[PDB]
């Protein structure tokens, strides 16, 4: 066979490692609507852990989604400081970067400080800049190529 | 147009001017040809189309739903010999099936098999069916331009959307949901003259669903700065689910191309315009394109308010500027979708009623009048007369609250049309007795027709006579579901209150198409009760219904024959217009019948399916009115 230029699959970015490290449950607490629109990323997620917490401490727990590279920064604002009754909170974000890096995004529950991070946590590397096949090929019939 | 011919002959010497016709006994005559058939020694001509259940005997001055199957008794005994005179008969369902009717659904059978549903034809093992509309056939004949007759319309709603049985589903009612592709009507468009999408809403609404209002208001308010557009408060109108309306491809007659169904409340907003409109609403726009490709443009329309979202009507009352901003959003929507022929409002309670969440005061009706006038004013200020919009509202028939509606001033304030809710009069779960939830006609003894025996004709006469409103400004229709009631006794109309009642998805509200599947039939060219379920009709109110003894379960319902009755009455009136509520779940047979009731005529000799045999009456009975029984 022979092929084509490298081409962006202009749709939902694809899978990469989740790095689940939640306190009160497995990765299966999480749900994630990975998608895209108009050359920019869009995604929506939820972590089903809030109801478990002793909000005496876990009140206003940071709930959300935020990109973290080796800097592991918090330049984001989608943090839902959950109420003691935010039993199923939805977190929702979009991003706009030229670098089509398969960027890791820590999401879920965390307190602003202290080891307490009541509920699910994940550091989901996304994957982006995906492509697709186009399967076209020579074939041999007897000695005679076709 | 359709066309038919016959011929007759005589000796070369004899020329009758009249259509001579062979003298013969009556027997299952039908069609348009002359018949002088003989019966009981009398001789009978149906000077109108003939039907296999029509009988000349009763027909002597009857025999058709409108007039005399006239007769003479010229026949002598030896005529009554050379022809064996008939004296009684009964038409049966034929043995063959002249036309297919519907197709099974794998998933609906699976549904019945589901250990929670356990549905059965008798409903013994399962009171609900959640049957997929996909079972249905297209079922639409075709018809002439017939321009003079009043307009025809149909209601349409979001419940067209989903049935996860298409996706397996299997655990929850919506996984066993309902929905259909508008492609159906697209196959033969111009099926109606107007359409009405279900009542949408506004920011600030109060009812149960208001979390949706919250969510969408959030999405809007988030988008607005990014769009560089002003934020919105309460009273601003809501699309409810743009993802459904546009982020769709299945059920909307359009290829999945460009169906970015991922888009939603937080993102649709750029797309919130007809040009950009994907999905359902766009599909409608193209449907109108096809329609115009024919001609006879549909009045595409929708409304807002209604049964379950009216709550904020009182709240918005007497907040004039917010009402202004709201109607501003209305006209903005018009600008965003100039496709629309008009759109309207579904206020439901000038005096409080329906769901209690619709908080209300007395002044509500007056304030409603005032704001209505103001709306009209705003609309006129917006619109060019060459493209003007003219507004309508429904009415509830609540003998008093309808008065409280001040229709007089609404008319005086340019509200052009009224649509009478003609259904569910029988609040079956709570109503005192079984009755016809949709009776147009007054039964005998009108002494108790106040919360019962609610013949719409009474209100009709109020507006015509007691309010002088021209029929033009009022419209009526029918709905495609009956009522179902437990334990009813046909003699007393008493019935098992509270006891759960039949519905595929909605208990107490049997669903027409599935009734065709389960309980009634026509495959043998007849109106045919089936599976042991009683076909029946009452003489008192021209009522039509169904029954089942093992659970004393009753169903009050419109029928081809009964909607025929309806349309014929409306037509003889020359009402402003005709329509059907809940149009989403009839194959279209009731629409063909509705054309017939409108006198709307078919345009070809061919058919999608027959309709005549659907007008035989059911098991005859006389049912006493509630007053009569109590008296």
């Amino acid at each position: 066979l022979i092929l084509y230029p490298v081409i962006i699959n202009r749709d939902w970015p694809i899978e990469l490692d989740k790095t689940h490290q939640g306190d009160f449950g497995t990765v299966d607490d999480f749900t994630l609507n990975s998608n895209y629109t108009g050359d920019e990323l869009s995604l929506y997620l939820q972590s089903s852990s809030t109801y478990k917490y002793d909000f005496s401490k876990s009140k206003n727990i940071i709930y959300g989604i935020w990109k973290e590279d080796a800097n592991n920064n918090r330049c984001w604002l989608n943090y839902k400081l959950l109420t003691p009754e935010d039993y199923e909170p939805q977190i929702n974000a979009t991003l706009v970067m030229c670098d089509k890096g398969d960027v890791n995004i820590i999401t879920g529950f965390s307190l602003p400080n202290g080891g307490v991070d009541a509920g699910g946590k994940i550091k989901v590397t996304l994957r982006v800049g995906k492509k697709l096949r186009d399967k076209f090929q020579i074939k041999q019939f007897s000695q005679t190529q076709y | 147009v359709n066309k038919y011919t016959y011929t007759s002959s005589k000796a070369m010497s004899d020329i009758s001017d009249v259509i001579g016709e062979p003298l013969a006994a009556w027997d299952s005559q039908v069609g348009g040809r002359v018949f002088n058939v003989i019966f009981d020694g009398k001789v009978y001509t149906n000077t109108y189309w003939v039907e296999r259940w029509q009988v000349p005997g009763i027909g002597s001055s009857d025999g058709n739903p409108h007039n005399a199957w006239k007769f003479v008794r010229a026949a002598t005994a030896d005529e009554i010999n050379k022809i064996g005179n008939p004296t009684t008969a009964d038409v049966k369902p034929t043995e063959n099936i002249p036309s297919p009717i519907l197709v099974e659904d794998k998933y609906t059978e699976e549904t019945y098999s589901r250990p929670d549903v356990n549905f059965k034809e008798d409903g013994s093992q399962g009171n609900l069916s959640y049957t997929a509309t996909r079972v249905c056939a297209p079922m639409y004949n075709h018809y002439v331009g017939d321009k003079t007759k009043p307009k025809l319309s149909a209601y349409i709603t979001d419940w067209c959307q989903y049935d996860a049985r298409l996706d397996g589903g299997g655990s929850k009612e919506e996984e066993r949901g309902r929905g259909f592709d508008l492609a159906t009507l697209m196959q033969n468009p111009a099926t109606y003259d107007r359409l009405i999408f279900s009542f949408l809403g506004i920011c600030g609404d109060i009812g149960n669903k208001s979390k949706k209002v919250q969510e969408v208001w959030d999405g809007w308010n988030a988008q607005a700065p990014s769009l560089g557009l002003p934020q919105i408060g309460k009273g601003h109108i809501v699309p409810l689910d743009p993802y459904g309306d546009l982020g769709t491809a299945r059920n909307v007659g359009l290829p999945p191309e460009s169906a970015d169904t991922s888009i939603e409340s937080g993102t649709f907003l750029p797309y919130y315009q007809q040009n950009r409109a994907a999905g359902l609403l766009g599909g409608l726009r193209e449907l109108q394109k096809k329609a115009h490709a024919m001609g006879h443009k549909l009045d595409l329309a929708f409304s807002i308010g209604g049964w379950s979202l009216s709550s904020y009507f009182s709240a918005l009352a007497e907040n004039p500027d917010e009402r202004r901003v709201f109607v501003a959003s209305v006209v903005d929507f018009f600008v965003r979708f100039p496709m629309f022929s008009c759109v309207d409002i579904d206020w439901e309670y000038p005096g409080g009623g329906g769901d209690e969440g619709n908080i209300s005061s007395d002044k509500d009706g007056e304030n409603y009048v005032l704001l209505i006038k103001e709306l009209r004013s705003a609309l006129d200020s917006r619109f060019g007369y060459s493209n003007r919009k003219e507004i309508s509202i429904a009415c509830s028939g609540v003998k008093a609250k309808l008065k409280k509606s001040n229709i007089d001033q609404l008319v005086a304030n340019g509200l052009d049309n009224i649509y009478l809710m003609s259904y569910d009069f029988f609040g079956t779960i709570w109503a005192d007795y079984i009755g016809h939830h949709t009776n147009l006609y007054s039964p005998k003894d009108p002494g108790e027709q106040e919360l019962f025996d609610l013949s719409a004709e009474a209100a009709i006469d109020y507006l015509h006579n007691e309010l002088g409103i021209p029929m033009e400004k009022i419209h009526l229709g029918y709905a495609n579901y009956g009522r179902s009631a437990v334990g009813g006794d046909l003699t007393t109309r008493q019935y098992t209150k509270n006891g759960p009642a039949l519905g595929t998805m909605e208990n107490g509200a049997p669903e027409f198409f599935d009734i065709v599947k389960n309980y009634m039939d026509a495959e043998h060219s007849l109106s045919m009760g089936k599976n042991g379920f009683v076909l029946m009709t009452d003489t008192n109110a021209d009522a039509d219904f169904l029954f089942s003894e093992a659970k004393g379960h009753f169903i009050s319902l419109d029928t081809p024959r009964t909607v025929k009755q309806k349309g014929e009455y409306a037509a003889k009136n020359k009402l402003g217009g005709v329509f059907s509520w809940s149009g989403d779940q009839d194959c279209g047979l009731l629409a063909n019948a509705a054309r017939e009731g409108l006198g709307y005529v078919a345009d070809s000799n061919q058919e999608t399916i027959d309709m005549g045999p659907l007008y035989n009456p059911g098991k005859e009975i006389y049912l006493k009115s509630i007053s009569e029984i109590k008296s």
